[PDB]
DNA sequence: TATATACTAAGAACTTCTGACTGTTC
DNA sequence: GTTCTTAGTATATA
DNA sequence: CAATGAAACGGAACAGTCAG
């Protein structure tokens, strides 16, 4: 009737997590978690000693909060965390502690670590106590989530009041980490799965259910026989690794293969049992409310329920999700103007694999048997449901031709898959490969733009300016240098941290605090404002490679960059050598916003 | 300050066995003194500024209720506009029989922590929705050192009190009476905004006045114009008004309900 | 009690459960005149 | 023909959608 | 729009 | 002694909320 977590104080879990974090070695972290789980299971056996639902879930949902799925989203990250601690602790709204909490990324050696900052703020403030156990911790988190879903911020504050008051500084630190769902333990989640059970990771990859993992795999010696994908259970979809075009035939075992377009939408899996349908996103979140649990409700299910053959009772489908334009009979790429999980366009599901037919599991059958089963289980309805049509090929030249065709059709890329490959959930590669124009050097039209803004970093990049605001120049008269710059996009990836540190040291003496009520004249800003700005003459040109140019209401250029990252820090170029709005418009209009319009030879 | 805002005064009395029956002599009693002060000021505020807010909340008691279900804190009457229904509640405790009722209903006075006490009063101010012009807290205690035993409690006390000083809330104690122990530099010089065994500051809270007031307000703003072109902005204010008795309201005899005249 | 109906009352001190006094009367159907007029004559 | 109270009658000092945010997600 | 604050407009007694 | 894997992050975009 009772549970072990009711008898395990939260301070013990905090001590175990602190030891794991302070441990330098994988062995030391592993051994800490050894003692914790062994003592837990000994207490479990002693407490029960005889049916059982209690499992390691109340503690493991806290150790790995990113995998939590039963609890709804809290609605709270660092920002209302700081705001709520200010309000509930009644800190001076302009005081040092409140300003540090609200600006935890601004250094005042723990900048960017809201954990350390809140811990040091609270350590003298609330030496709070009395040993909350794991299941009261879980209940209070459940209350916070239920109040966020129930639109009761006052009840959220109430629950957080009990949490803050009746827990200590270290405990509240770890609580803040678990709410953020980032513990920084230094130990890998697959390590924790191999810890909990030899089949823990494999069962998770097909269930996405921490409670199920704990419940079925409580005994470390009793291992499941045939772990496979089950109906209405969210399994982690298998991924595709980046392919080597020069070694593509070798990567495909020197035998025939399929080449097909990469659809630009959202990953989604379907589970059908007659009239009941369930849908799970790539991360395992349910969107059956949007898509339809019955052939009478949803944007897809009424349009698809009759597409299946009469003998199709149970069906699990894996496919891509996109929006269909009935007027132009084409697909609108994911991104601007719509969200396919919340919708004159119509809902269309393209399916490229199957995992389950009435009494036959199809995970371990070859992708060719799977595809033949796709071609027979249902009749496609154009614009509602389609079969993702795999095109056969045997040579690298065919791969290159298909990539060039995708470039010409302004498509994202091509999928090339092994015919004899089985479905391997949560596996990158292992039969599936992905090819994009941006994966090939030289096919890309890159951007040399100027850094105009700066922002403070967080986490491993805290204490330094990890990302910047970038702008393009206005065309100056001959012999003159540009004076007015228009922001285009934010970029914070592509540089090694040593390069980032070098750039920060170079630019440190030029950064000026940005005032929204008094912006600089040389740098105009759209809706997005930087934390600090730098005059253009003191800035550095960065070479930017991004998937395409898409419309944006956050930057004055009317557009931004999709998937941007820094390729080179152009120290060989001067600040006035930044491109102009004319160059930006030319690039935007060359290939309908796509920046990849050159064939591979 | 913002006119629609209103003054808010919360009352907070040491409910320990310390002053519940101190009574060194037989002519006064600190609880019979603090409750007398509260009753007097609250009845005066009835007539004076009926629009304002008052609340009484005891700490150190043995029975418990508050917003957060803490230990040894009793919110006797919450923050709300003053009224007779609470005049009576306070009056219920005035007396030796009344102190017997108080002790056997809430307690002799258990252990306490003014850190948590200030916590509670802060939550009370936070709760109510009307905007507040001024926010004042009145302690009623004479244990000039709240605890010389647990220094951590006292450190948490400075911290939280400084916070309240920076959340917009003032705090005030009148040193009521104690055999010795009548100093404010002992732990309170950093709290309140030389010294003796009784506070003059509490005597005036017995002055028992029935005035009424209206805050900084125009009667009418009119534009004084020197001629047809020069115009200046003048606020016609009033500095003597000849207050009349508040206009009576007609009640149906027997329901005591409003009668909503319909001429 | 159907007796104490048709008879008008004014129970106006007694704090004995003061409010319950009328409730005790209500179940006897006593016509509470919660404030005494010329119509009621007896006030308790 | 006073002054006193009531009344009611009105004027003023108190609201009026939009913007921004944070999550959430990928 | 709500509430308020005047006033002042009225009436009634020797 | 390093290739291989993850995990950690970096925006991108959405909408609901709260302030005002």
């Amino acid at each position: 009737s009772q549970t072990v977590a009711s008898h395990v104080p939260f301070a013990d879990l905090c001590s175990t997590l602190e030891r794991i974090q302070k441990s330098k070695g994988r062995a030391e972290k592993i051994r800490h978690f050894r003692e914790f789980l062994d003592s837990w299971r000994k207490f479990h056996d002693a407490l029960h000693k005889n049916d059982v639902t209690d499992s390691f879930y109340p503690a493991m949902r806290l150790i790995l909060p990113q995998l939590e799925r039963e609890r709804m989203a809290y609605g709270i990250k660092e920002t209302m965390l700081a705001k709520l601690y200010i309000e509930l602790l009644n800190l001076p709204r302009d005081g040092k502690d409140a300003l540090k909490l609200l600006n935890y990324r601004t250094p005042t050696g723990d900048a960017g670590d809201f954990a350390m900052i809140a811990y040091f703020v609270l350590k003298p403030r609330c030496l709070q106590k009395g040993s909350l156990t794991i299941q009261q911790v879980n209940d209070l988190l459940d209350s916070i989530a239920s109040n966020n879903s129930a639109k009761r911020k006052d009840l959220i504050k109430k629950s957080l009041l009990q949490l803050i008051t009746q827990s200590s500084a270290l405990e509240q630190k770890w609580l803040i980490r678990m709410i953020i769902k980032d513990l920084k333990l230094g130990v890998s989640q697959q390590t924790i799965f191999s810890v909990f059970h030899n089949d823990a990771a494999e069962l998770h990859n097909v269930t996405t259910d921490l409670e199920k993992v704990c419940r079925q795999l409580h005994d470390p010696s009793v291992g499941l026989s045939d772990i496979s994908i089950t109906l209405f259970s969210a399994f982690k979809p298998m991924l595709a690794a980046i392919a080597d075009i020069e070694h593509i035939e070798k990567d495909m075992k020197h035998q025939s293969f399929y080449i097909e377009t990469k659809l630009d939408g959202e990953r989604m899996q379907m589970h059908k049992d007659g009239d009941v349908y369930k849908y799970f996103s790539r991360n395992g979140y349910n969107y059956t409310d949007q898509f339809g649990a019955s052939p009478t409700e949803g944007s897809l299910t009424p349009f698809i329920h009759n597409a299946f053959k009469a003998d199709i009772q149970i069906c699990i489908l894996d496919g891509e999700m996109m929006a269909y334009n009935p007027n132009t009979q084409t697909f609108m790429q994911k991104g601007t103007k719509f969200d396919i999980k919340r919708m004159d366009l119509q809902t269309c599901y393209c399916v490229f694999d199957v995992l389950m037919v009435n009494n036959k599991k199809l995970g371990h059958e070859t992708l060719r048997k799977r595809y033949e089963i796709l071609s027979s289980i249902f009749t496609p309805i154009p614009g509602r449901i389609e079969i993702v049509q795999k095109t056969q090929a045997h040579t690298k030249n065919e791969v290159i031709d298909a990539l060039n065709e995708a470039i010409d059709k302004r498509e994202e890329g091509i999928m090339v898959k092994q015919p004899l490959s089985i479905y391997k959930p949560d596996k990158r590669g292992e039969g599936w490969l992905k090819i994009k124009p941006e994966y090939v050097s030289g096919l890309m039209d890159e951007l040399d733009i100027l850094i105009v803004g700066g922002y403070w970093g967080k986490g491993s990049r805290g204490g330094m300016m990890s990302h910047f605001l970038c702008a393009v120049a206005e065309k100056p008269p001959p012999g003159e240098k540009p004076s007015v710059f228009h922001t285009l996009s934010r970029v914070g990836s592509g540089c090694t941290m040593k390069e980032l540190y070098d750039l920060g040291l170079k630019l440190a003496k030029y950064w000026k605090p940005f005032h929204r009520k008094a912006p600089p004249s040389s740098i105009l800003c759209g809706t997005e404002k930087p934390e600090v700005y730098i005059e253009p003459c003191n800035s550095v040109i960065v070479q930017i490679k991004a998937a395409e140019i898409v419309p944006s209401d956050m930057y004055k250029t009317g557009c931004t960059l999709r998937f941007p990252r820094i390729e080179k820090i152009r120290d060989d170029k001067e600040w006035h050598e930044c491109m102009t709005l004319d160059d930006l418009e030319q690039l935007r209009g060359k290939a309908s916003g796509k920046l990849a319009s050159k064939h591979l030879y | 300050y913002k006119y629609s805002g209103r003054d808010s005064l919360i009352f907070l009395v040491d409910a320990s066995k310390a002053m519940f029956e101190s009574q060194s002599e037989d002519e006064l009693t600190p609880f019979d003194m603090s409750i007398q002060c509260i009753q007097s000021v609250y009845i005066s505020k009835i007539i004076s500024s009926d629009r304002d807010l008052l609340a009484v909340v005891f700490y150190g008691t043995e029975k418990d209720k508050n917003s957060v279900n803490f230990k040894n804190i009793y919110v006797l009457q919450e923050l709300d506009n003053p009224g007779a229904k609470r005049i009576l509640e306070l009056d219920q405790f005035k007396g030796q029989q009344g102190q017997k009722r108080f002790q056997d209903m809430m307690g002799h006075g258990s252990d306490y922590s003014l850190s948590e006490v200030l916590w509670v009063c802060a939550n009370l101010f936070s709760d109510v929705q009307f905007k507040m012009s001024h926010k004042r807290i009145m302690l009623f205690t004479n244990e000039d050192n709240p605890h010389g035993n647990d220094s951590a409690k006292a450190s948490r006390a400075r911290t939280k009190a400084g916070d309240l000083r920076d959340t917009g809330i003032f705090l005030d104690l009148m040193h009521l009476k104690k055999p010795g122990g009548f100093d404010i530099s002992l732990f309170y010089r950093d709290i309140i905004s030389v010294h003796f065994e009784e506070s003059s500051k509490l005597e005036d809270l017995l002055r028992k006045v029935r005035a009424k007031e209206t805050r900084k307000r125009a009667l009418s703003r009119l534009k004084l114009k020197l001629n047809k072109d020069i115009v200046i902005s003048v606020g016609i204010y009033n500095l003597v008004q000849k207050a009349l008795k508040p206009p009576p309201i007609k009640l149906y005899r027997e329901t005591n309900e409003p009668v909503k005249t319909k001429t | 009690s159907n007796i104490f109906e048709d008879v008008e009352f004014c129970v106006m001190s007694g704090t004995q459960p003061k409010p319950d006094l009328e409730n005790r009367i209500a179940e006897f159907g006593g016509y509470i005149v919660q404030n005494p007029g010329p119509d009621t004559y007896c006030v308790i």
